[PDB]
């Protein structure tokens, strides 16, 4: 695969910020590009981690998979260490769109089955059960590059 | 700033700037198609929210200041969501 | 700080932000710049309670922490009519249909 981290072996200390409501579900994309998801942190904790320079990181919501912001953006790659000071990762909630923020919401409160007995266009029901989901995004982020 | 009117379809009136409306590719052509909307399909407790996320997107959209969600009560989640459909928002 | 409000009388909703140091006056040529009514023709509210011109936004109780982006502040408005002011008066917004079953 085209996104996977480099197996540099040379560590990178990383503090994990959750500044968001959501249960962040950190995810590592090992070697061969596959995501390893890692323990999670409760909205508004901490974590200091151990990883490597080279290596690849996204966020999501543990729940629901939607998709969080870190540093203002999707991936999070460890740097170089300046002074022993570990790297801050500040995960933040995107500006979803209305429309997204809104199929979250309705996702929330209707069991799956059930999608289809809402009163609403067609179109809109496809929209709700393609939830978020890390696959989906490797390979819209992969064909960007 | 400039103002432009949106009317819901129980006839109230949101004044809102017209940067924030334009944010809204449905609203914009509905404007060039004037500086007031009608909307008959969108009562005023949807268009209401509406206008408040034009407020919330164009203050947080590139803030490093954390961003705090946008809520939505589960009563209106549906037609909002059909409100953000069409007007595509 | 910024303070977002919704300006509300009768079936008109205004929305605009002010400084949380700008003055009752200062909205009253906010709303006069879109409404077309000068600030003297002009009554703010609180709730219930008329504000005063001179006083800050921050001392009426318009805050960064109540006066939010996607959860903005009500200030009432009722115009003079000629001679003198109508009563305040703000239509409330339509009633969501109930739930749906799947939803409850
Ligand atoms: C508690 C908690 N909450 C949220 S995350 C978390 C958390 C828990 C445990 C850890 C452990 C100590 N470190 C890692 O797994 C780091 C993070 C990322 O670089 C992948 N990796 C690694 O350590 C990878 C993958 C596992 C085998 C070794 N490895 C290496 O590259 C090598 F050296 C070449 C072999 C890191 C974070």
């Amino acid at each position: 695969p085209v996104l996977r981290s480099v197996n540099s072996r040379e560590p990178s200390q990383v503090i994990f910020c959750n500044r968001s409501p959501r249960v962040v579900l950190p995810v590592w994309l090992n070697f061969d590009g596959e995501p390893q998801p890692y323990p999670t942190l409760p909205p508004g904790t901490g974590r200091r981690i151990h990883s490597y320079r080279g290596h690849l990181w996204l966020f999501r919501d543990a729940g629901t998979h939607d998709g969080l912001l870190v540093n203002q953006t999707e991936l999070f790659v460890p740097s170089l260490n300046v002074d022993g000071q570990p790297i801050f990762a500040n995960i933040t909630l995107p500006v979803y769109t209305l429309k997204e923020r809104c199929l979250q919401v309705v996702r929330s409160l209707v069991k799956p089955e059930n999608y289809r007995r809402l009163d609403i266009v067609r179109s809109l029901y496809e929209d709700l059960e393609d939830h978020p989901n890390v696959q989906k995004d490797l390979e819209r982020l992969t064909q960007e590059r | 700033m400039m103002y432009v009117k949106l009317i819901s379809s129980d006839g109230h009136e949101f004044i809102v700037k017209r940067e924030h409306a334009l944010t809204s590719g449905t609203i914009k052509a509905m404007l060039s198609g004037t500086n007031e909307v009608n909307f008959r399909e969108i009562p005023s407790h949807v268009l209401s929210k509406v206008c408040m996320y034009f407020t919330y997107k164009v203050r947080y959209t590139n803030s490093s200041t954390e961003i705090p969600e946008f809520p939505i009560a589960p009563e209106i989640a549906l037609e909002l969501l059909m409100a953000a459909n069409f007007l595509d928002c | 700080m910024d303070v977002f409000l919704m300006i509300r009388r009768h079936k008109t909703t205004i929305f605009t932000d002010a400084k949380e140091s700008s003055t009752v006056f200062e909205l009253k040529r906010i709303v006069e710049g879109i409404l077309k009514r000068p600030p003297d023709e002009q009554r703010l509210y609180k709730d219930d309670q008329l504000l005063d011109d001179g006083k800050t936004l921050g001392e009426c109780g318009f805050t960064s922490q109540t006066a939010r982006p996607q959860a903005p502040a009500t200030v009432g408005l009722a115009f003079r009519a000629d001679d003198t002011f109508e009563a305040l008066c703000i239509e409330p917004f339509s009633s969501p249909p109930e739930l749906p079953d799947v939803m409850k």
